[PDB]
C-alpha cells in the first residue's frame, strides 16, 4: 500500500483421506519392523493422571476437613540461613553518645527529657575504656562558650564519663524510667472521640507505682523524691549510685488487703489463694528493680510474639538491657522488621546482649523440630550452641468476633500455634538437654494466661487455648520434666496500645474508676521482667507459681455488659453530637444560607514544589574570618588552591540532589518525588489549554490527566520506588538481558542434513568458503538464488539460555530518556548509553555552578585552559556487545561504532557538544579509582598551568558481559544464596557487614568541576568545597589486580625519628613572619 | 571493608589522632551498588552534601558489623543518620583492581574565605547571588521544556 | 578418589596429571593467584561436597584420603558438566558419551567403572581440537585407557543386504 | 584469524527438525529454558543422558567465511616468545599477550638505564616515588574476545580474564612483578596520542613531587575484534586496491 | 493415651485434642446453626461435658489435660456469647 | 525409523504428545504429593489417617 502510494498503482477432498490412511497405515506397520509403541506416550499420560486424581483426592480431604488457614498458615518459615545475629554494642554505644551530642544542642533534647536517661543507662550499659575516650576528647574538646547546649553537655557527660567508668566492671540492668501514663477518653461535640495516654500525676516512676501496686485498692481488701522530669543531668549520677532501702515497700501492704501484682499459692484442695508473705518479695525484686535495676546477665532466652507496637517488645528491649542472650521470631520475615529489630539493638543492646531474628510460625511441627535444634546445636553444624534459661511464647493470632458457631480453621490453627506447639515446643528442648544431661540449668517459662476465660464474648478459642495451660502444674510433679523446665503462670490484665485490646483502649479510663489500675505495654513489661528476678527464679526452681498481674478485674463483677456499657454509652454520647452538631449547623444554613456562611469554608492552599540548587550558605566574614586563623590574610597563592564549583550525578537514585534524600533522610521530599517523576516519564508539564481550560502545571504522561505536586507522592512514590534504587534487573533497560534465560551457545556437530534453504547468492557463498566438502550451492534455475544443504559431517553453532544467579544492579531509575533533559534522538540513535549519563552529568554540573552557557567561562579563561580529565572504567561496553558479539551474528551494527567504544569518546562528544576546549585531554582508566586518579590530574593539570578549569569525573555501565565476568571472579554478592538468607534486593549491599558477601555493580556517572580559586572568586561560582589533597598509591607492576593494600599509607609518610623539637613549618604565625 | 578500614588505623595511629577521635564511616553503596569507575564521585559528591550540610549519613543496612572490626578503635560504622553541628573535612578513598588504589579529602569551603579580605568577599558573595537566581531560572525553563 | 580430585585439581590449573604432585598443598600450586583457590575450593564442593574447614593448607593426598571417605563412585555435577562438555566440543560427530562407553566396553572392555576413570583420565589429556573421525576418536579413547590402566593398574551373509538394497 | 575466511554468523530458521543427539541432563535443559515450545529433551532410558531434536520451527546459529579485505598489519616478528626473554609459561597461559609485549619492553629499558634490579631505584629513592603513567587505547581485546564472542560459543574460557580485559592490569602486572611501587596509579587512555598523554601526567606528575621516578608508554594489538571496526571506518588502506 | 509424657507428645494427641475440644465445639457450634434457622429457642440442648480433676496430677495422660479443662470455659461463654437459649451446659466430674 | 517420522508430516502426527502428558501428568504430581508430605510431617499420619 505504501509502495502504491509512493507510485500510484492501486488494485474434492477425499482424494486425501487414502492418500492419508496408507501413510497412516504404512506408518504402523513399520512399528511392527522396530516394535515402536506410539500409545506409550499416552498411558504414562493416563497413570500420571489417574495417581493425580486421587493424589488431589487427598489433598482436598484436608482442605476440607482442615481448612484452607491452617493449611497455607501452617507453611514453613524457617531456615538456618534467615538468621540475623546481632552483636555489635561495642559500636552502637557510639552511635547513641554523639546523637545525644547534637541532638541536645540541637535543642531537641532538654535537660527535662525522660529518655537522656533512658539513653544514658543504654550508654552506661555498653562501657568500655574506649568508650570513655571516645567521650572524654568529645567533651574536653567542646567549647561550652557557644552556647548554653555547648555547657549543658560539657557538664554533664563528666557526669556519665565517671557513671560509665564506676559500672565499668559491672553487669548491666533494666532501669525503666518511663513515665508511667493513664488513659484518656476525650470527646467533643462533634463526636470527636479521640484517646490520649496521659502522664499520671500521683505516679510519675515506678517506685511509686510499684508503691500503688502495693497497696492495693478500696476493692481489693479482702519518698526518694528526686528530679526525674525537673532535671536529669543530676539523676545521672543517681543512676549507678545504689540507693538502698530498709523501709521495704512490702511492709505498705495492709492486711485483708490484696495489691495490684500478687503471685499466688496452691492449697491442698486444688485452687490458688493469695499468699502475702510469697507475693510480697516478688516486689522488693521490683523496688530493687527500680532504684537499682535487674540485671539479666548470662541468661539465654526464647520469646516468641515481638511484633513491633506490642508487648513482646518491651519485654526485649528489656532483656537486651540486661546482659541477655535472646531469641525473637517473626511470621512477618521482612526489611522493615530488622531494622526496626536492628534499632533496638543499636539501642537498647548491651554488653554481652545478643539478638535473634528468625523466621517462624508456631503452627508448623516441622518449624519447631527444627529451630531449637537451631539452637541446641554447635556453630559447626551452622547452629548456635546455646542453652535457654527462659521461654516466652507469647505469639498468637486475633480472633474476634468469632462465636461457637463461626469456630472453624482460623481458630483451629491458633490452638495449635499457642498449646499443641507451646507444648512440643518445651517438649523439644527437654529432648536436647535430657541427651546433654543438663539438670542444673532449666528453663523457666512463662505462660501468658488470662482470667477472660468466657468472661468475654467472640475472642473464639482464646478459653480453651490458655485455660489449658495451668495444667502445666500438675504435670511438673506427674511428669519428668521438672529438672529442666519450670512455670512461670503469667496473667496479663489490661494493657493499651497492643493489638488485642486497642479497640476497647477507649474504657480504659472507665474503668479505673472502679479501683482498677490499666498497663502500659512498657509497664506490664516492668511486671514479667520482675518475674526473671534472681528471688522467683528459685520460687519456680523449688515449686511452680503463678503471677497475678490483674489489677483486681475479677472482683469487678458481670464485667462482660459492664464494659459493653462503658463504650456503648460512649458511642451515643458520640454519635449523637455528630448529628446534633451538623443539623444545627444546617438549620443555621436555612435561615442564614451558606451565603454568608461560604466565606467560612476557608480556602486552603496546597503547598507547590519549588526546587532548589542547594547553593550553600553564605555567612559573614566574622563568623569565617574568626573560625580561621586571622594568620590566613595574604599567606595562599590562590591560583594553587584548589576548590570545587559544581557537581552532579546520576544513578538508580537520579540525580544528587534526591540521592543525597534516600541518602540522608531515607525517604523523598515532593521537591525530590517530582523530579524523581519528571526524570522516569511519570510526569511532564503543559501550558496552554487542555479540556479549553488553561492548566499550567505538572501532569501525567500517558494520559495528560492533569495534576497536583500534592497528588504525585500518593500517586507515584510507590512505583517509583519499585521502580528505583537497587532492584531486580529490569530487561528492558538492558535491550533483551534476562539473568534467567541468558542467550548462549553451543558448537554441536550434524549427523544428518536437510531443511534446505534459498538465501542470497552471497552468503550461500560465504558458507562455501567457510563449509567445504559441504553444502551444495545448487542454483535454483527458476528464480536465480542459490539453495543450501549443510551436510552430513558440518558444525553448528546453537543456542541455549543458562539460567545465572547473579541478576541485580542498581537500574537507573526505569524511565530515564535523556529527551527529558534536552537531547536530540540522532545523538542517541548514534551513541553509547553511558554517554547520555555524563552530558547530562555535565549540564547539572555547571547548573550547580552558576554555569549555562558554557561558552562563559571563556570571558575569564582562556580557550586553552579548559580541561576535561575525567574517564571510566571499561567504558562503551554497549558497543563492544556491538562488535565482537553482535557482528558475529549477521546484525545491523553501525559503522562508527568503535570511536564510541573508546573511552576518549565520552569526555569529547562533550567538547564536540558543549565546550569547544583546547586539545591535549587526558582519560584516566582506574578501573575503580578512575574518579580520584581522575581528580589528582584533575589538579597537577590545573596548578601546573595548563589549565585554569579542568573537568573530572567517572562513569560505567553494566551489561551481561561485564557482570558475568564479575560472577566467575566471585566478587559480586550472588542472589539465591541472598534468598536463602531471606534477604532482600534492597539489603544485599552490607558493608562493614559481619555476613557481606560481595558487592553489585551499578550504571551512570558523577562529576566535578574544579577551578583555582581566585578564579571562582572574580568568576562569581558556588565553591561547594576543596580539594587540599589527592592521590593514588600502589604496590609494584601490574602483578595481581584483584586484591588492594597498603599503598595509600604512604600519605601518611613522615619521620618521627625525633618528635620533640617542634616544626616550626607548622604554627602559621612562623609562616606569616617569613612572607 | 576489612582492609579500608585497617590502613585507616595505621594513618590516624600515626599521624597522632586522639584516640577517643575516630572517624565515621560512610558507605554510600548499600543504596546504589559499585558504579564500577563511578564510585569517587557518588562518594565525593556526598562529602560535599555533606560538608555544607552538616550532616552525616548511615548504611541503613547494616545487621551486624564483624567483631573483627573492634580492633579498629579509630573509626565508627552507624547506621543512623546525624545532624552536626559543623564538619571540617573529609576523606576519600578507593580500592580498585589493579592496585590503582585512592585518596582524597576535603575541606570546608569557610575554612578558605579566612585566607582573603572583607571587600573581596562580599564582593565575591553579591556576584553569586545574581548566580544562583539566573541558575535557579535555567534549571527550571530547562526543566520544563 | 584421588584420581578425580587430581583431574579436578588440574582441569582448574591447566597442568597435566604429573605436573601437579599429589604431595603439595593447593595453597603453594595456586602460585598466589587467589582468584583461584576459591574457584578449585568451589569446584571440589560441588565435586564431593564435605572438606576440611581451611583446606588451603591441606595436602593434596589429605583431602583426598577425606574424599575417598566420603566419596563413593559418584561421578559428581561437576565432573558430569566437565565430561559433558569434553565430549561434545572435543568427539568426533556422533561420538556421544553412550558411544564413547560402548567403544571403550567393547574394543578395550573396560567396566563402568573403569569407563568413567578413563573418561576423567582424558579430561586431562584434553585434545586441543575436535577429533575428526571415529578412528582419531577411538585413538585417543585407547590412549587415556592405557594412561588410566597405567595409574590404577588393570591391563587386558551379505546377499542379505542386496535385496535389502535393489528395492530402495 | 583468516582474513579471507572470517568465522561469522548467521541467524536462519530452520522448517523441519531432525538430527536429534543426546548431550548432557544440563544443556538439554537450558535450551528448553531458551527454546519452548521446542525442543523434545526425552531422557534415553538406558544410559541416562537426555535426547533432543529441536523442532520445525526454531531458530539456529549458522557459520559462514566473509572474504574479506583488510588482510595485512605489523605482525611483530613471527616467532616472538616471551620465553626467550625470560619469562614463565603460567603467566603467558594466564595473562594477555600484549601485556607480554610491555614487560619486555621495560626490562630493556631499565637495561637501558643501567637499570637491572629495580629495586636498584629505591636505594636513592622512596618506593612512594616511582609511579607509572603508561597506558593503552583498546587495550587487552584479546580477552574481550574472551567474554562477548567466546563465552557465547561454549568455551572454555578462564576466570580471571576481566581483570586482564582493563588498561590498568598490564601497569600492574609490572608492578606485581618488577617495581613494588605505590598506590594511585595513572592509566592514560587516549586511543592513539596515549603515548604523548603519557608522558604529558608522566611529568606534571614528577615535577609537582608525587614522583621523582615514573614510567609512561603505550601498548596495544591487532586482532579481527578491532581492524574491521576499522574497517567501516574506511580508515585502514584497503588491501585489494593497493 | 499413656505413657505419653511432653517430648513425646505428637500427632496422636494433636487428634485427641480434636476429638474432645475443637470438635465438639464445631459440633455445638453446628446445632445452633441448625437450631437458630428454624428459630427454636425453647427447646434448647443440655450438654454434659465430662470433665474430671485429673489436671496435671497424673502424669503421662498426653493433652488430656488442656483438652478437657478448656471446658470448664462454656460458661465465661454462656453469658458473653449468643446460644444461651439454644444450648445449657452440665458439666460432669467423673471420679474413679 | 526414518520413514516413519517423515510419514507424521504427511499427517502431521505429533510423536511425543504421548509423552508430554506423561511428563506433565508428572511434574504436577510430584508438587501434589511434595504437599501431601508437608501434612504428613507437619500434622502426622495418625491425624491424617
Amino acid at each position: 500500500q505504501k509502495y502504491a502510494s509512493i507510485v500510484g498503482v492501486d488494485l474434492l477432498e477425499e482424494i486425501t483421506k487414502d492418500h492419508k490412511v496408507l501413510a497412516r497405515q504404512q506408518l504402523q506397520v513399520l512399528a511392527r519392523y522396530l516394535k515402536m509403541d506410539l500409545d506409550n506416550g499416552e498411558r504414562k499420560f493416563l497413570k500420571e493422571k489417574d495417581t493425580v486424581a486421587e493424589l488431589q483426592a487427598q489433598l482436598d480431604y484436608l482442605n476440607a476437613e482442615l481448612g484452607e488457614f491452617f493449611v497455607n498458615g501452617v507453611a514453613t518459615s524457617f531456615s538456618r540461613k534467615k538468621a540475623r545475629t546481632f552483636d555489635s554494642s561495642w559500636n552502637w554505644a557510639k552511635q547513641s553518645l554523639l546523637s545525644l551530642y547534637f541532638e541536645i544542642i540541637h535543642g531537641v533534647l532538654k535537660n527535662v527529657d525522660r529518655e537522656v536517661v533512658s539513653e544514658a543507662i543504654n550508654i552506661m550499659n555498653r562501657s568500655n575504656d574506649a568508650l570513655i575516650k571516645f567521650m572524654e576528647y568529645h567533651i574536653s574538646n567542646t567549647d561550652e562558650t557557644k552556647g548554653e547546649n555547648y555547657q549543658l553537655v560539657k557538664t554533664l557527660g563528666e557526669q556519665l564519663i565517671e557513671n560509665c567508668k564506676q559500672v565499668l566492671d559491672v553487669d548491666p540492668v533494666y532501669k525503666d524510667v518511663a513515665k508511667p501514663t493513664g488513659p484518656k477518653t476525650a470527646i467533643d461535640k462533634n463526636g470527636n472521640i479521640t484517646y490520649s495516654e496521659e502522664p499520671r500525676e500521683k505516679v510519675r516512676k515506678l517506685s511509686q507505682y510499684v508503691q500503688e501496686m502495693a497497696l492495693g485498692g478500696p476493692i481489693t481488701k479482702e519518698d526518694v523524691e528526686d528530679a526525674l522530669d525537673k532535671d536529669s543531668t543530676k539523676e545521672v549520677a543517681s543512676l549507678p549510685n545504689k540507693s538502698t532501702i530498709s523501709k521495704t515497700v512490702s511492709s505498705t501492704i495492709p492486711r485483708e488487703t490484696i495489691p495490684f501484682l500478687h503471685l499466688r499459692k496452691k492449697t491442698p484442695a486444688g485452687d490458688w489463694k493469695y499468699d502475702r508473705q510469697l507475693s510480697s518479695l516478688f516486689l522488693d525484686g521490683l523496688e530493687k528493680a527500680a532504684f537499682n535495676g535487674v540485671t539479666f546477665k548470662d541468661k539465654y532466652v526464647l520469646i516468641t510474639g515481638a511484633g513491633k507496637g506490642s508487648i513482646g517488645a518491651e519485654v526485649l528491649q528489656g532483656l537486651l538491657q540486661g546482659g541477655a542472650k535472646v531469641v525473637v521470631t517473626t511470621s512477618r520475615f521482612s526489611k522493615q522488621v530488622t531494622d526496626y529489630y536492628q534499632s533496638i539493638y543499636a539501642k537498647y543492646g548491651a554488653k554481652g546482649s545478643t539478638l535473634i531474628v528468625v523466621p517462624f510460625n508456631q503452627g508448623s511441627k516441622q518449624d519447631v523440630e527444627a529451630l531449637i535444634e537451631f539452637i541446641y546445636d554447635t556453630e559447626k553444624n551452622g547452629g548456635l550452641g546455646w542453652d535457654l534459661d527462659a521461654i516466652i511464647p507469647f505469639a498468637a493470632i486475633p480472633e474476634q468476633g468469632i462465636e461457637l458457631e463461626h469456630i472453624d480453621s482460623k481458630s483451629e490453627f491458633a490452638h495449635r500455634i499457642m498449646l499443641t506447639n507451646i507444648l512440643r515446643m518445651m517438649g523439644c528442648v527437654k529432648k536436647q538437654k535430657s541427651a546433654r544431661g543438663i539438670e542444673t540449668r532449666p528453663a523457666q517459662v512463662i505462660l501468658p494466661m488470662s482470667p477472660n476465660h468466657g468472661t468475654f464474648g467472640g475472642d473464639g478459642m482464646y478459653s480453651e487455648s490458655k485455660l489449658s495451660l495451668e495444667t502445666l502444674f500438675n504435670r511438673w510433679h506427674s511428669e519428668s520434666w521438672a529438672n529442666q523446665l519450670t512455670v512461670c503462670g503469667a496473667i496479663i490484665g489490661w494493657t493499651r496500645g497492643t493489638g488485642l485490646m486497642s479497640a476497647n483502649n477507649i474504657i480504659a479510663e472507665g474503668i479505673e474508676k472502679m479501683g482498677v489500675r490499666t498497663f502500659s505495654q512498657k509497664e506490664m513489661a516492668f511486671n514479667l521482667l520482675g518475674l526473671l528476678t534472681p528471688e522467683v527464679v528459685e520460687l519456680c526452681q523449688k515449686s511452680p507459681v503463678m503471677a497475678d498481674l490483674n489489677g483486681g478485674l475479677q472482683f469487678v463483677p458481670e464485667l462482660k455488659e459492664f464494659t459493653a456499657k462503658l463504650r456503648k454509652e460512649l458511642v451515643e454520647t458520640s454519635e449523637v453530637r455528630k448529628a446534633v452538631s451538623i443539623e444545627t449547623a444546617l438549620e443555621h444554613k436555612v435561615v442564614n444560607g451558606n451565603s454568608a456562611d461560604a466565606a467560612y469554608a476557608q480556602v486552603e492552599i496546597q503547598p507547590r514544589a519549588n526546587i532548589q540548587l542547594d547553593f550553600p550558605e553564605l555567612k559573614p566574614y566574622k563568623q569565617v574570618k574568626q573560625i580561621a586563623p586571622a594568620e590566613l590574610e595574604g599567606l595562599l597563592d590562590l591560583e594553587r588552591v584548589i576548590v570545587v564549583t559544581g557537581f552532579a550525578e546520576v544513578g538508580p537514585w537520579g540525580s544528587a540532589r534526591t540521592r543525597w534524600e534516600m541518602e540522608a533522610f531515607g525517604e523523598f521530599s515532593l521537591e525530590g518525588c517530582v523530579e524523581m517523576a519528571w526524570i522516569m516519564g511519570f510526569i511532564s508539564y503543559h501550558n496552554g489549554n487542555l479540556k479549553g481550560r488553561p492548566y499550567t502545571g505538572w501532569v501525567d504522561s500517558k494520559t495528560k490527566e492533569p495534576v497536583d505536586d500534592k497528588d504525585v507522592k500518593a500517586k507515584y512514590e510507590t512505583s517509583i520506588l519499585e521502580h528505583s534504587g537497587i532492584r531486580l534487573i529490569e530487561p528492558e533497560l538492558f535491550n533483551g538481558y534476562n539473568p534467567e534465560k541468558k542467550e548462549m551457545i553451543q558448537e554441536v556437530i550434524v549427523e544428518e542434513d536437510l531443511e534446505p534453504f534459498e538465501a542470497s547468492k552471497e552468503t550461500a557463498e560465504q558458507f562455501k568458503h567457510q563449509h567445504g566438502d559441504k553444502v551444495d550451492i545448487f542454483e535454483i534455475p527458476e528464480t536465480g538464488e542459490y539453495s543450501v544443504k549443510l551436510l552430513k559431517g558440518a558444525t553448528l553453532y546453537i543456542p541455549k539460555a543458562l539460567r545465572f544467579d547473579r541478576l541485580v544492579a542498581g537500574q537507573i531509575p526505569t524511565g530515564w530518556n535523556a529527551k527529558t533533559y534536552g537531547i536530540s534522538d540522532d545523538i542517541i540513535s548514534q551513541v553509547d548509553p553511558i554517554t547520555l549519563f555524563v552530558l547530562v552529568s555535565v549540564v547539572e554540573a555547571f547548573i550547580a555552578s552558576g554555569i549555562t552557557d558554557p561558552y562563559e567561562m571563556y570571558k575569564y579563561v582562556h580557550v586553552s585552559e579548559v580541561g576535561n580529565c575525567s574517564g571510566s572504567g571499561m567504558g562503551g561496553v554497549s558497543a563492544l556487545r556491538g562488535m565482537f558479539k553482535d557482528r558475529f551474528k549477521d546484525e545491523p551494527v553501525q559503522n562508527d561504532i568503535l570511536q564510541e567504544s573508546f573511552i576518549n569518546t565520552m569526555s569529547a562528544w562533550v567538547n564536540m557538544l558543549l565546550i569547544s576546549s583546547s586539545g591535549p585531554i587526558k582519560t584516566p582508566v582506574g578501573a575503580c579509582a578512575t574518579s580520584v586518579e581522575s581528580v589528582d590530574i584533575g589538579v597537577e593539570t590545573i596548578l601546573s598551568g595548563k589549565a585554569r578549569i579542568c573537568i573530572v569525573g567517572g562513569y560505567d555501565d553494566f551489561q551481561e558481559e561485564g557482570s558475568f565476568e564479575f560472577g566467575n571472579m566471585k566478587a559480586t554478592s550472588n542472589t539465591l544464596e541472598e534468598f536463602e538468607h531471606g534477604r532482600t534486593p534492597a539489603e544485599m549491599s552490607r558493608p562493614a557487614t559481619t555476613t557481606r558477601n560481595g558487592f553489585m555493580e551499578a550504571q551512570g556517572a558523577g562529576i566535578q568541576i574544579i577551578m583555582q580559586a581566585d578564579l571562582a572568586l572574580k568568576m562569581g561560582v558556588p565553591i561547594y568545597g576543596i580539594v587540599a589533597m589527592a592521590a593514588t598509591a600502589t604496590d609494584k607492576i601490574g602483578r595481581s589486580v584483584p586484591a588492594p593494600g597498603k599503598g595509600i599509607l604512604t600519605t601518611a609518610r613522615e619521620h618521627h625519628s625525633s618528635v620533640k623539637y617542634a616544626s616550626p613549618n607548622l604554627n602559621m604565625k612562623y609562616r606569616k613572619r617569613q612572607l | 571493608d576489612k582492609n579500608e578500614s585497617a590502613t585507616i588505623n595505621e594513618m590516624m595511629k600515626h599521624l597522632g589522632r586522639s584516640e577517643g577521635n575516630p572517624v565515621i564511616g560512610v558507605f554510600q553503596k548499600f543504596l546504589t551498588g559499585h558504579p564500577k569507575g563511578a564510585a569517587g564521585a557518588w562518594m565525593m559528591n556526598g562529602a560535599l552534601q555533606i560538608l555544607n550540610s552538616g550532616i552525616i549519613p548511615g548504611n541503613r543496612n547494616a545487621d551486624n558489623v564483624d567483631k573483627i572490626l573492634e580492633q579498629f578503635e579509630y573509626v565508627l560504622y552507624p547506621s543512623k543518620t546525624l545532624k552536626t553541628d559543623g564538619v571540617r573535612a573529609v576523606s576519600i578513598t578507593s580500592f580498585g583492581f589493579g592496585q590503582k588504589g585512592g585518596q582524597a579529602i576535603v575541606v570546608h569551603p569557610d575554612y578558605l574565605y579566612g585566607a582573603i579580605t572583607e571587600d573581596r568577599y562580599n564582593e565575591y558573595v553579591a556576584k553569586v547571588s545574581a548566580r544562583e537566581k539566573s541558575a535557579y531560572k535555567f534549571f527550571h525553563n530547562g526543566m520544563i521544556y | 578418589a584421588s584420581l578425580l580430585l587430581h583431574v579436578l585439581v588440574a582441569h582448574k590449573l591447566k597442568k597435566s596429571l604429573d605436573s601437579i604432585p599429589m604431595s603439595k598443598t593447593i595453597k603453594d600450586l595456586v602460585g598466589g593467584k587467589s582468584t583461584v583457590q576459591n574457584e578449585i575450593l568451589g569446584d571440589l564442593g560441588k565435586e564431593f561436597g564435605t572438606t576440611p574447614e581451611k583446606p588451603e593448607e591441606t595436602p593434596l593426598e589429605e583431602l583426598a584420603e577425606t574424599f575417598q571417605d566420603t566419596f563413593s563412585g559418584a561421578l559428581g555435577k561437576q565432573s558430569s558438566s566437565l565430561l559433558s562438555r569434553l565430549i561434545s566440543s572435543k568427539m568426533p560427530g556422533g561420538f556421544t558419551i553412550t558411544v564413547a562407553r560402548k567403544y571403550l566396553q567393547t574394543r578395550w572392555g573396560l567396566p563402568s567403572g573403569r569407563q568413567d576413570g578413563v573418561l576423567l583420565v582424558a579430561l586431562s589429556n584434553e585434545p586441543a581440537a575436535r577429533l575428526g573421525s571415529e578412528a582419531d576418536a577411538k585413538a585417543f579413547l585407547d590412549s587415556m585407557a592405557q594412561k588410566y590402566a597405567s595409574i590404577v593398574g588393570v591391563d587386558l551373509l551379505e546377499e542379505i543386504t542386496k535385496d535389502h538394497k535393489v528395492l530402495a
